[PDB]
């Protein structure tokens, strides 16, 4: 606080108490001296506390409300993401399959732990070993949830391509055994 | 949501109350504004009133901080301080407001009603930001007028495509055409939902109006059709791209050898080319829209979309890329509505074409490499930025003709609006020239291009045909209304009906008339070909029949009249009212 | 992260922002440098700007560290402090460092635009650490400017290696040349795949040029060749060995008179080993790479590596070392880069062979007895401090020639570089001398040796082999189609085409030119082929064609002259406007209708 009217009057006071100390005059102007200067310092006290008092104020707004104008623009930014998800995932369901099994049930309700049983477009089988796998999806070709399956493409646990002429009783002590089997469905 | 301002264009985010747009101000931009017009109301992250439920404050002149929020001084607590900066407003951003002062010119901007031509000149001078809001706020203020438009409180109905119109008292109850559109709400007590997209065009004959909807029932008594009104988007494109010169071609394909008519033009083409656009200014009837075919002819090998302002021009357009063009390379784009027909004969909306076109409102936000635009003193400069925002190409190509009838612009009441000022290439064109010009009206023979070159023209016109003897005139009165109900001359279509015969060959000739009430009771009674003349702007007919009904700033326009002749091709018979407009022209009077 | 002061190699953990290089800088030299230059930008372990939320105050006079986080003199906390005061910065290693004198050269070359050449000398005489500074923050700059070209698009597309540019109107058109790949982006559906890298060729005709990219993918219309961007590595080890002697021969096991075809530099030889590094100056066309082969013969034991900055030259120094000696020999040199075809001899890296010939841009951080770099004026003190930092050996040679084609500079368009200024190695052998000489250009005539002598030298070089059908065709200069930066001087052959079906037997020619382009003007009718002055310096022939361009400051270039006739070696025919120089050369020059 350097530019109040107080600063000034307080400034006029002291070149006036500076001036009549200087001079040497009586005591009663020195007294006078005395109460200028008292009234000027109290006139420069809230002149230069108040406005102090109200930056403070002023500047945690601006904090404040800087604030809630980034969580506005953080909102927006996750509503695009999520709408985007949405519409990008939905485009690749749409097979008639799925109509034809809602227009069959009885009122359109039908649960959900059917829907990737019957109008699904690919089957992926996780292996302990080579004894289950016998008795499971064996050959080129397998049937499970009544449709039939051909095995395309076999990996194991590392994300390695294994030719199924490899998966044998004597050749099983060689490989990472949980093999992933993808098969499509064979109509 | 934060931007630049507009004066300035400083980096803020304030915006204000009163102005229907709601902008984006800096701090001094907007404190200037709000001391400037009556503007009483900032808003900001939140709005400004006198947070006191007791006090209902909203001027920014005095509102005090009360700890987080706005008080007046009867609520105003202690230790506060008022919000009015020095000589600003106090908010988002401070340290970064440049400064600027055409302010008065955006207050205007912000004050006037759009019935002075004052008003329309001096938004076409601005800054070309504050142009684009100007024209934004003016198609705001044209939609909330054609809101506030009648609420047809009728009570008959006749068939099941004719009704009764009858309507409320104190709001316009506006024209029936196709092109506008109403429905009716079903009021009873409950349940006011739409009856369909209804349009409306007045009956045959009497108190008969006749009635299609998207859904057609047989319409009740109670029910009311009131005009709502379409949304207007914001844009940011610039109206008018800059120009760039070149020293080669700018990579387009020509074909050697192909025709005749524009190996001439073939320089012109190239001067196109040697720039990032170029136009057209040249009278109407000569070489306009055929200039464009033959220079498609030159560099016919681009994937390109075109369109134009109103359906008949597309559609002799779609016509004229026929009779030269392959056809399996052009398409025209359709919209939605279609109540108005068009070329029906070619692709559907078909966007996945070579030579594409379609309508000025219907156009898609795809790009091309070359364009032109069809009429732009028919456009204004809102649609201009709009097919720039939507539409990037590499090279842009505009037509216009000065001489030509302006958009309707109904608001201006007052005073006519020079042809320059139509919109900003209008300007452009009158200020710095053409880029090409074409001035030998082809379709009309010499006795039309004198006439009009005589009369209204510059005496520089001239034509490639001699007269064809086929001039008449007529001038006798007849009788009209004459209170409300645009006027009907209906012993002029009694004679044109008693006396046709005689003519042989114009059993077929276009018939004009301005105003939709004769236009449709022409058809009513014989069966001309109708037409108007809106609707006859960029077309072209063998035989034409006009109609003048009577004398007013309407049918005394010279525009109107030189347009509506530079429509005749072989033969032609129209009527006036007035004697020294009936004595300007120089053809046979019989 | 943390390091010594670049000017005080005192311990800090300081670096200006605003600066390219930011090396570590003590708190003195630090304030100094702030405080003198605009650079009010200092990167410590965290950037310095101010803390509060959307404050963007930058200086750090105005900002002041408060509660564990910096500040702008509005949201000074109750308890404030300014950061620039007292001639330091706050940091770590406050109090202990010692700090300088080089504030001045320090804010020049942090300044500097280094197109005058002023820095050059400036880099070629500064302290060693500011030398490694300079040489690094130059190609930096270097870098950055190549990397401000125009984008190369398409116009249409004519087959696999024919298509027609669109350069974007109002860009700098890099020049079309084998080292200039570009990156192939296609942007469709997105989908922005890059297609590979793309050279570009100007053939003998227009837009459409031939070019060779690395994939063979379909060229579409909608695909575009971004240029490709470079990055330079920090070097810390410095330029020029240290200057040593030896009093007996250590390192290096002499032979006792064998190649005696050399025993003009055998003395020689033993007195390179008994130095630390011994620089060698030879004309033009002299016993260059035959002092090599001598010292090498006369050190079969001790591991021996050559050094070029050209490929061609390196490719010449591998082919003498191949016809000279012994194959105990390799040139590992480059493994598919230099567009311009080096060597196709032996391995590129394997490390076992014994005379390993390489170059700076593969070069192997391995280590070898002795090391002989040539062509040292063709090269800058960052190649210099690159190729010490990446061999070392017990004994260095340095060959060259200060009257020779430079390194190109592209940016020196203020002035030029004198001899002594191209390099530190080129200061060194021109300062108090080269503590070598060899003068003999005995494979080039002695009638074009004696004019050279009598052009810029002071006549101290012999020769033999005079005379034969040597000439300059005084033919002027016709029109100039440079379609590129390099003028294409095509009527200069328009007097060639006379000179290709005439010759009974000046067919086995070089043709050599002062510019690049009017080279590949000979390269669209190719009459022989032809080099361009670039590639010359190291390997002669027999008759060199010689076809220059206007009256310009780049083709009437003496040295340029010098370095182009020595390569011919029994005839020369030059093509030139010649309105000065066809009196200082005593060739008997022909006309365009007397060639018999
Ligand atoms: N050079 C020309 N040769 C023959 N006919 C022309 C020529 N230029 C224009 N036309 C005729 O003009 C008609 C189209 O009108 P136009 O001259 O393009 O101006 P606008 O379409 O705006 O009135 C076409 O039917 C065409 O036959
Ligand atoms: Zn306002
Ligand atoms: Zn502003
Ligand atoms: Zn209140
Ligand atoms: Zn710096
Ligand atoms: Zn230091
Ligand atoms: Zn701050």
């Amino acid at each position: 606080f350097s530019s109040l009217p107080s600063y000034a009057a307080f400034a006029t006071a002291q070149e006036a108490y500076e001036q009549a100390v200087a001079n040497g005059d009586s005591e009663v102007v020195l007294k006078k001296l005395k109460k200028s200067l008292n009234v000027a310092k109290s006139e420069f006290d809230r002149d230069a506390a108040m406005q102090r008092k109200l930056e403070k104020m002023a500047d945690q707004a601006m904090t404040q409300m800087y604030k809630q104008a980034r969580s506005e623009d953080k909102r927006a930014k996750v509503t695009s993401a999520m709408q985007t998800m949405l519409f990008t995932m939905l485009r690749k369901l749409d097979n008639d399959a799925l109509n034809n099994i809602i227009n069959n049930a009885r009122d359109g309700c039908v649960p959900l732990n059917i829907i990737p049983l019957t109008t699904a477009a690919k089957l992926m089988v996780v292996i302990p070993d080579y004894n289950t796998y016998k008795n499971t999806c064996d050959g080129t070709t397998f049937t499970y949830a009544s449709a039939l399956w051909e095995i395309q493409q076999v990996v194991d646990a590392d994300s390695k391509i294994v030719q199924l002429s490899e998966i044998s009783m004597d050749n099983s002590p060689n490989l990472a055994w949980p093999l992933i089997v993808t098969a499509l469905r064979a109509n | 949501a934060v931007g630049a301002c507009v004066l300035c264009n400083s980096q803020t985010s304030l915006r204000c109350g009163a102005c229907i747009r709601r902008p984006f101000l800096c701090c001094k931009c907007c404190y200037d504004h709000v001391i400037s017009t009556s503007h009483k109301l900032v808003l900001s992250v939140n709005p400004y009133v006198c947070n006191a439920p007791g006090c209902d404050v909203t001027d920014v002149t005095q509102l005090y901080l009360g700890g987080m929020s706005y008080y007046c001084k009867s609520h105003k607590p202690p230790i506060s301080f008022p919000l009015c900066a020095n000589g600003q407003v106090f908010g988002l951003y401070k340290n970064t407001c440049v400064g600027s002062d055409n302010v008065t010119d955006f207050n205007a901007i912000a004050t006037c009603d759009w019935t002075n031509a004052g008003d329309y000149i001096l938004a076409n001078t601005c800054t070309e930001r504050l142009k684009l809001f100007a024209a934004e706020t003016l198609k705001a203020t044209e939609e909330t007028f054609k809101l506030s438009y009648g609420i047809a409180t009728v009570r008959e109905v006749l068939s099941d495509r004719e009704l009764h119109l009858s309507w409320e008292v104190g709001k316009p109850r506006p024209p029936l055409n196709r092109n506008y559109v109403f429905t009716g709400y079903r009021v009873t007590k409950n349940s006011k939902v739409q009856i369909g997209e209804y349009t409306f065009e007045k009956g045959d004959y009497g108190d008969a109006v006749v009635y299609r909807g998207t859904t057609t029932y047989k319409l009740n008594v109670g029910d009311y059709f009131v005009l709502t009104s379409h949304t207007v988007m914001p844009l940011s494109a610039p109206t008018l791209v800059p120009q760039e010169h070149y020293v080669r071609i700018t990579g387009l394909y020509p074909t050697l050898n192909i025709s005749d008519e524009f190996s001439s033009n073939v320089a012109n083409y190239q001067k196109v080319g040697m720039q990032k656009y170029s136009t057209l200014q040249g009278p109407p009837g000569t070489g306009k829209s055929h200039f464009a075919i033959g220079l498609a002819l030159y560099y016919p090998s681009a994937r390109i979309v075109y369109t134009a302002c109103s359906h008949a021009a597309v559609d002799a357009l779609c016509e004229k890329a026929l009779k030269y063009l392959p056809i399996d390379k052009c398409s025209r784009i359709i919209p939605a509505r279609a109540r108005v027909e068009c070329f029906d004969k070619f692709k559907v909306n078909s966007t996945l074409e070579q030579y594409v076109f379609c309508t000025v409102n219907a156009l898609p936000e795809t790009t091309a490499d070359i364009v032109v635009f069809d009429e732009i003193s028919m456009a204004t400069n809102y649609d201009l930025s709009v097919v720039n925002a939507r539409l990037r190409a590499k090279h842009y190509v505009y037509i216009g003709d000065p001489a030509q009838l302006p958009a309707p612009r109904t608001l201006l009441t007052k005073g006519t609006l020079e042809p320059e000022y139509f919109n900003s290439v209008c300007r452009l064109m009158k200020t710095i020239g053409p880029d090409m010009f074409l001035g030998t009206c082809r379709r009309c023979p010499a006795e039309i291009v004198d006439t009009v070159s005589a009369l209204v023209y510059d005496n520089k016109l001239k034509a490639h045909k001699d007269k064809s003897a086929q001039c008449f005139k007529m001038f006798y009165k007849g009788v009209i209304t004459h209170d409300v109900s645009s006027a009907i001359n209906r012993p002029q279509i009694g004679v044109v009906r008693e006396f046709l015969t005689r003519n042989p060959a114009w059993r077929k000739a276009v018939f004009i008339s301005p105003y939709n009430s004769q236009n449709a009771v022409a058809s009513k009674i014989l069966g001309l070909p109708t037409q108007t003349v809106d609707s006859s702007q960029g077309s072209e007919y063998d035989y034409v029949i006009f109609t003048q009904t009577t004398e007013t700033a309407h049918s005394c326009n010279v525009n109107r009249f030189n347009v509506a002749i530079t429509r005749a091709k072989v033969g032609i018979l129209c009527i006036m009212s007035d004697r020294d407009l009936y004595d300007k022209l120089q053809f046979t009077s019989l």
